RNA sequence: AGGAGGUAAAAAUGUGAAAA
RNA sequence: CGCGGGGUGGAGCAGCCUGGUAGCUCGUCGGGCUCAUAACCCGAAGGUCGUCGGUUCAAAUCCGGCCCCCGCAA
RNA sequence: UUGAGCCUUGAUGUGUAGGAUAGGUGGGAGGCUUUGAAGUGUGGACGCCAGUCUGCAUGGAGCCGACCUUGAAAUACCACC
RNA sequence: GCUUGAGUCUCGUAGAGGGGGGUAGAAUUCCAGGUGUAGCGGUGAAAUGCGUAGAGAUCUGGAGGAAUACCGGUGGCGAAGGCGGCCCCCUGGACGAAGACUGACGCUCAGGUGCGAAAGCGUGGGGAGCAAACAGGAUUAGAUACCCUGGUAGUCCACGCCGUAAACGAUGUCGACUUGGAGGUUGUGCCCUUGAGGCGUGGCUUCCGGAGCUAACGCGUUAAGUCGACCGCCUGGGGAGUACGGCCGCAAGGUUAAAACUCAAAUGAAUUGACGGGGGCCCGCACAAGCGGUGGAGCAUGUGGUUUAAUUCGAUGCAACGCG
């Protein structure tokens, strides 16, 4: 809970799992979201759908939290990516922020070789 | 396709600030001649005034800070 | 990197990516250089670009139209 | 079946009152060729919906039609890699179609009295919202709304 | 139309001799 | 002797603290997707639910006592 | 501080009958009414998703017990649970 | 002896030229807290792997090693292999306008000599990630297979060593000579710097193509065109670039290099079909939408199967089965 206006969203958006537990710029972290968590297995795991339903899911019980607007910090490309947060500015929800942090190296140590 | 040194003499130094932010974008990127139709020697000396305002902190290595 | 707005956004209204690239360097410069071969598969769309030059200029014979 | 271009042919009519609607739904019913028996019983299944409502006609046919008239249609459509549920729209080609061929359909089982009997529970199991023409259509309205992803 | 994104399950064998 | 637990088609494993279904697979039969073989998909035979007894609308399940076994200390 | 034992107590109890998600026993018959009702905006402890209950309340002062289909009474009340 | 060959100096041009030393941020990421709900994970789907001590995830803090996103381009430099952030250091070679200088000192080269991807190997460090050998789950008629989660050597810097490649623009090096179009291109001449230039000059490079040439393909002023200098190499295919011996190397092997025997073919270019799970398009109930059913079941015919003295026979992948 703790009744506060806004907060740090980072959502590390994997291949699969757009991972975000409502976090905050000082580690205040209560409400999560998992693609696995929300159903959403077989193919469904890298599915759009799966995202959003466990986003709604992550902002389940928050306004009783006193989070309304929540600073988005997208890392990766993520399973739905234009519509998680989508529905929830859709639903009413607006963001402070979209920062997409694409963690660019400059190609340092080699990356995997999966998919030969 | 602009006014080049044939005609427009200019330094392409990493110490004129106005020029040099002027092939830069948002994405982190310098913008490629294939566009902007500048000439490719100018463009090794535009390559190099970044790198060289890299490191004086002019302009970033990312862009989140 | 990042698409914002702040006051009139209320969406995600993402084409900045679509234009640009919106899985581009992500899917492709993850991982698997090879060092060898890309060269010649930039080449031969270079050689379709190359295609896309020269059909161009042979449009003009009489058509039919 | 790639090009397939015609204007809409016409069926035979009802030669009591003026109704087009209802005269296609006669020929729904009608099975085997044996069209004037049903139509005589579609005439009293008629009868038997003017109990249950005492309205109208075509006015208790219609709220037995219009809690049981679709909207969209259910279809498989791939973005490229993989296949899906969507929920696409109908074209009024089949729709009208459509809702009149499943109380026929509805009336096809239970068959514990005459068909008047039978289409007296349909028509009524569709003026009210709790026949087998909408129950079904209830699932395929939840199966493809819960996955709609792409258009 | 120049650039772009987007694209799909495991499937094997049939030894000999027949060219005016 | 006593804290516990286990007996389930010809054999193996879930059903048990929530009673309403006696099921999941192997070997067995055939019918087809192939042009032929193969990978594959269905309906099924057959278990006194260890036995007897008691409540309940009804008992594998919830309980009584007894025959037969295995993890431990007398 | 936690997992148990036990308190003032806090809930909860559907082959089938069903206004009633009734564990047996059990008795008299009005509880209830400003030591501020019979309704509902809304989160939600209960869950066999079948369904009532508690606080607040713009209002504001009504109602059913036996009597009935049930092997049993109707969390109206109710001793031990 | 001069000079157009060749060579030297002058003066500017550009560059991952070589090596050595610092640097910086990001990035998978380990040492953990914060705070926190149950999965994380992966694909064809599933799963071993993995987390309730609180992982994925979360931000601030800390430790690195190894490589440099955009720039970046059929771009540059180097003999080639090959070399890519930045910065100064010692140092390579090429080019260019125009002068002065010695005056044929050159061109190629058996032998010899040096350099020489990666992998491998030797001693020592170093190890983050990737990943041989090695583990498991499944797909499977097989899995020492794709897909999938762990991981060693190696990668690593220094010194050695090996001396192999599709080390390949599959074209030796040197110089002369023979229509052009269109890109990239850096020194550089004149004109109006009038203005995004006009008009050239040459180094080098890319593509389409002329005569010619070529088996054809194509190459085509960087030739495979027209000639000359000189080195190296081939004589049908397999056997075999192996055997034996020498040589070199720590070894693995490299290197120089047959014969016997066997066969009458091996091959290359291009042409017309056939097929491709090669890519696109048009299209027949193929699919799509419903309607009706063969198959079930009660009966009839047909043939096989199983029996019979005969239960004829021919048809019997698609084109046999209510067929003749």
């Amino acid at each position: 809970r703790k009744q506060v206006s806004d907060g740090v969203a980072h959502i590390h958006a994997s291949f699969n799992n757009t991972i975000v537990t409502i976090t905050d710029r000082q580690g205040n972290a209560l409400g999560w979201a998992t693609a696995g968590g929300s159903g959403f297995r077989g193919s469904r795991k890298s599915t759009p759908f799966a995202a959003q339903v466990a986003a709604e899911r992550c902002a389940d019980a928050v306004k009783e939290y006193g989070i309304k607007n929540l600073e988005v910090m997208v890392k990766g490309p993520g399973p739905g990516r234009e519509s998680t947060i989508r529905a929830l500015n859709a639903a009413g929800f607006r963001i402070t922020n979209i920062t997409d942090v694409t963690p660019i190296p400059h190609n340092g140590c080699r990356p995997p070789k999966k998919r030969r | 396709f602009c006014r080049f040194t044939a005609e427009g003499v200019q330094e392409i130094d990493y110490k004129d600030i106005a020029t040099l932010k002027n092939y830069i974008t948002e994405s982190g990127k310098i913008v490629p001649s294939r566009i902007t139709g500048t000439r490719a020697k100018y463009q090794r000396q535009l390559a190099r005034a970044i790198k060289r305002a890299r490191y004086l902190s002019l302009l970033p290595y990312t862009d989140r800070h | 990197i990042k698409v914002r707005e702040n006051e009139p956004f209320d969406v995600a209204l993402r084409r900045f990516k679509r234009s640009c690239e919106k899985a581009g360097v992500l899917a492709e410069v993850r991982r698997r250089e090879f060092y060898e071969k890309p060269t010649t598969e930039r080449k031969r769309a270079k050689a379709s670009a190359v295609k896309r030059h020269a059909k161009k200029l042979a449009r003009e014979n009489a058509r039919r139209t | 079946p790639r090009r397939r271009v015609i204007g809409q042919r016409k069926i035979l009519p009802d030669p009591k009152f003026g109704s087009e609607l209802l005269a296609k739904f006669v020929n729904i019913l009608m099975v085997d060729g044996k069209k004037s028996t049903a139509e005589s019983i579609v005439y009293s299944a008629l009868e038997t919906l003017a109990q249950r409502s005492g309205k109208s006609e075509l006015e208790a046919f219609e709220v037995a039609l219009e809690n049981v008239r679709p909207t969209v249609e259910v279809k498989s459509r791939r973005v490229g890699g993989s296949t899906y549920q969507v929920p696409v729209e109908v074209r009024p080609v089949r729709r009208n179609a459509l809702a009149m061929r499943w109380i026929v359909e509805a009336a096809r089982k239970r068959g514990d009295k005459s068909m008047a009997l039978r289409l007296a529970n349909e028509l009524s199991d569709a003026a009210e919202n709790k026949g087998t023409a909408v129950k079904k259509r209830e699932d395929v309205h939840r199966m493809a709304e819960a996955n709609k992803a792409f258009a």
